[PDB]
């Protein structure tokens, strides 16, 4: 049982603060490194900051949503020149979306 | 868990047979381990240390005998073992040389000069 | 936890020290048998009693060979 | 809670922010030499009066040094106080007591000023000599591969233990090649006319190969070929096309 | 503790060891947390680091005073002789990471072989500075110490002698 | 005074180094401390008194180049043996913090 549990993944980092049981803890990844969860955190935070700096009359939730592929297929249907799910034919997605919808309009 | 089925785990490791494939050996195992369970002789980790040294002299090694003392240090620094005498006496008894009279050489006492 | 994985590191440390002593003497035991023998020796057992068994079970696999 | 919990767990923030910290550890001489030495000194009654420090660990300093040597300037630690980059004094690591540390980071900062100046020389081309243009091109060719080595060591802070003695011996064959650049860059600025200021520099390379006539020589060769490139063109233009050329008289042989 | 000594033996003393230019890394500071007599063990150990500091200062200026391409061949072999002292400094740190009870005595023990390489070549660098030898008579002074009497300095200088002759086979190829 | 101070000192006179409560009595006489335990220690410090002579001889004769190749090699062998002795001594030092 102990040798069965003993085969656990252990960090190859060894501490410089502790020589008494150094299993590491890590050097704790920066905001520059981690970028799909801290990216969402930063996106939510700057969105809320801008909404405060206007007052609360801007209102863009969701740092992403719906997905990536869904929006691309939506825009693919915009180039047919007919209806889609976001037109009838961060929050900076709209600036990205306008020039790629205006091709099909 | 109980010690008796743990003996059968040993029996699965050493034999190619499973524990369910043999019961003649497990009979003998129940004969030997029972009534000689729980130490009945005087313990000494020191004599075991000097006899693992004495065995490494028989392999014509003096470097590995003083590295063994550092492993003996590390053994105590972790301190999770209950009988450090027993497992090292056990590995020393099962030692095989890679390549007379010794009952007049120092051993552990029987505790039949002492109430148990 | 975290401090419960440090103890799971401190048992691998011991097991490596015992694994070193098992090879510099060139015993018959392998690492898997040895993990049963550590459990037996933790309870308090005569090491004179187990070794006679192990001396017979290794000749009982020459009664298998 | 929401973002602050993610900060407090997953991210460090203790030297960048002027926010002091203490770290709990097992301590026991092998990693508590700094505090042990501090207690020794305090018991002798100096009379205390310590410096202001914010407590940064060892591994943060590694990433700051690798950033400095890659060629990016103006960081939080190794910030200029005379024009030369110098290590901050808010640093105590829980062993070494910051006396070995100030010496090793001081030598590394002395290294950082030399590459700081060269990246500044490349910077002042982002905002007709034709030999300077071919000079910063070779300097750049050293810098891309060098920066790659630094960034690779930066990755291995993210995914095993790294320490000071690893980065020094790993960057041994680059600190050899840097000493060449300190001598070559001094002759491209020492000089009135553009053709003497180019010939002094180009003659330094032709002499510096023969000074050592083996890894500095491959560096000197790679710096030599990409700097005689304007001259092969201008001599070939004078030979096969006949007519004389001016570039503010950049070319060597006037008729 | 585990990196203070493994930089002090290198070119960074710290505050535990005070460099004297005549001969440095001085320690006599009484230790309640080690021993009063541990300073002597350390003083025996400091003999190595002083040699290494002088050797690195010697290699820094090269590659009246001395000159020649032969000084750009002698220091180059002096780089390779100190290389098993650099790997054997990494391994000590690697051992010190886990072991909680190890002390200075392990280092003093483990680097007792380098109390034979380092002094016997330290006298050579002093001989080449006090008498101005920089020439092809460097080969004589290395070839008489390659005969030696201690096995480290017997095999170290042969590697140096070969690289000095390597430059001597580019001159005598251009000539011949 | 407790035994633990003297044990630390005795473990240093194996190297041939004066402890804090054990120092050399004379150049040709075994160490003096600065009932049975007190009597035992002189026997153990005999090893350091003997070791000082051999070490001081193989220190100077290794570096003497008017001594010839033969014999500087003898010092190489003499030194190579003393290494193996401090292999014991390193473990002996580290096991502090039984031991007697």
């Amino acid at each position: 049982l102990w040798e069965a549990a003993l085969t656990y993944e252990a960090s190859k980092r060894r501490c410089w603060e502790r020589v008494g049981c150094p299993p590491g803890h890590r050097e704790e990844p920066y905001l520059t490194e981690a970028g799909r969860d801290a990216f969402d955190k930063f996106c939510r935070l700057h969105q809320g900051e801008l909404q405060l700096l206007a007052g609360g009359v801007l209102q863009a939730p969701q740092p992403v949503l719906v997905k990536e592929c869904e929006l691309v297929k939506d825009v693919l249907n915009v180039l047919i020149g007919v209806v889609s799910a976001t037109f009838s034919l961060p929050e900076s997605i709209s600036s990205l979306l306008s020039e790629v919808a205006e091709y099909g309009t | 868990k109980s010690p008796n089925v743990l003996l059968q785990n040993l029996c699965c490791r050493i034999l190619g047979r499973s524990e369910a494939d043999v019961a003649q050996q497990f009979q003998y195992a129940v004969r030997v381990i029972g009534s000689n369970f729980a130490p009945t002789v005087e313990r000494d980790e020191f004599l075991v240390a000097e006899k693992i040294k004495k065995e490494l002299i028989r392999q014509r090694r003096e470097a590995d005998a003083a590295l063994f003392s550092e492993l003996h240090r590390k053994l105590h620094s972790q301190g999770v073992l209950k009988n450090k005498w027993s497992i090292l006496y056990l590995l020393l008894s099962l030692s095989e040389d890679p390549r007379s009279y010794a009952t007049l050489f120092a051993q552990a006492l029987p505790r039949d000069a002492h109430s148990t | 936890a975290a401090a419960a994985a440090a103890n799971l590191n401190a048992v691998r440390e011991t097991m490596d020290v015992l694994l070193e002593i098992s090879r510099i003497l060139n015993t018959g035991l392998d690492m898997e048998t040895l993990s049963i023998c550590v459990r037996l020796c933790e309870q308090g057992i005569n090491p004179e009693a187990l070794s006679s068994v192990i001396k017979e079970l290794r000749k009982a696999t020459e009664a298998l060979k | 809670p929401d973002d602050r919990s993610w900060l407090e767990h997953h991210v460090v923030h203790q030297y960048w922010t002027a926010r002091p910290s203490q770290f709990p550890h097992s301590l026991h001489l092998h990693s508590n030499l700094a505090a042990v030495w501090d207690q020794h000194l305090y018991s002798s009654d100096p009379l205390y009066v310590p410096d202001d420090r914010v407590l940064v660990t060892e591994t943060q300093v590694i990433r700051e040094t690798l950033w400095l040597l890659s060629g990016v300037k103006k960081l939080f630690i190794f910030q200029l106080i005379d024009g030369k980059v110098t290590v901050r004094n808010n640093i105590i690591v829980t062993h070494l007591t910051h006396s070995c540390l100030r010496s090793v980071l001081e030598q590394i900062a002395a290294y950082g000023q030399v590459v700081f100046r060269l990246q500044e020389f490349i910077d002042e081309v982002m905002g007709p000599f034709r030999t300077y243009q071919a000079f910063m091109w070779a300097l750049y060719k050293y810098f891309i591969s060098f920066k790659e080595e630094l960034a690779e060591i930066e990755k291995c802070i993210i995914n095993t233990t790294i320490t000071l003695a690893i980065v020094v011996d790993k960057l041994a064959p680059r600190l050899s090649q840097l000493k060449v650049l300190h001598k070559v860059f001094s002759t491209g600025v020492a000089e009135t006319r553009n053709v003497v200021r180019a010939s002094h520099l180009l003659n330094t390379l032709y002499k510096a190969i023969l000074e050592y006539d083996e890894q500095t020589v491959s560096l000197l060769f790679s710096l030599w070929v990409e700097t005689v490139r304007p001259y092969l063109q201008t001599v070939d233009e004078w030979i096969v096309h006949g007519h004389l050329w001016d570039g503010a008289r950049e070319f060597i042989i006037q008729r | 503790m585990i990196h203070e000594l493994l930089l002090a033996l290198s070119g960074y003393p710290g505050s535990i060891f005070t460099w004297n230019k005549r001969s440095g890394l001085q320690v006599s500071q009484d230790f309640p947390f080690l021993h009063p007599s541990e300073t002597s063990v350390l003083n025996r150990l400091c003999r190595l680091g002083t040699d290494y500091i002088r050797f690195t200062e010697f290699i820094e200026q090269y590659t009246g005073g001395l000159h020649g391409i032969y000084l750009r061949a002698f220091c180059t072999g002096l780089d390779s002789v100190l290389q098993p002292y650099r790997q054997a400094l990494l391994d000590l740190e690697q051992e010190f990471l886990g072991d909680p009870h190890l002390s200075i005595s392990h280092v003093n023990y483990f680097l007792d072989q380098f109390q034979l390489l380092f002094p016997s070549v330290m006298v050579v660098v002093e001989q080449i500075k006090s008498q101005k030898i920089h020439g092809c008579q460097i080969l004589e002074t290395v070839y008489k110490h390659s005969c030696g009497g201690l096995p480290p300095v017997r095999s170290a200088l042969e590697k140096i002698l070969a690289v000095c002759h390597g430059v001597m086979y580019k001159q005598l190829s251009a000539w011949m | 005074i407790t035994e633990a101070a003297l044990v630390r000192d005795i473990l240093y006179v194996f190297q041939g180094i004066d402890g804090k409560n054990i120092k050399m009595n004379n150049t040709e006489n075994c160490y003096k401390v600065e009932r049975s335990l007190r009597d035992t220690a002189v026997r153990l410090s005999e090893l350091g008194w003997l070791h000082n002579k051999i070490r001081r001889y193989t220190d100077q004769r290794s570096l003497d180049r008017s001594f010839g190749l033969v014999g500087q090699s003898f010092c190489a062998a003499l030194h190579q043996e003393l290494r193996e002795y401090y292999r014991l001594l390193s473990v002996l030092h580290s096991q502090l913090q039984s031991l007697t």
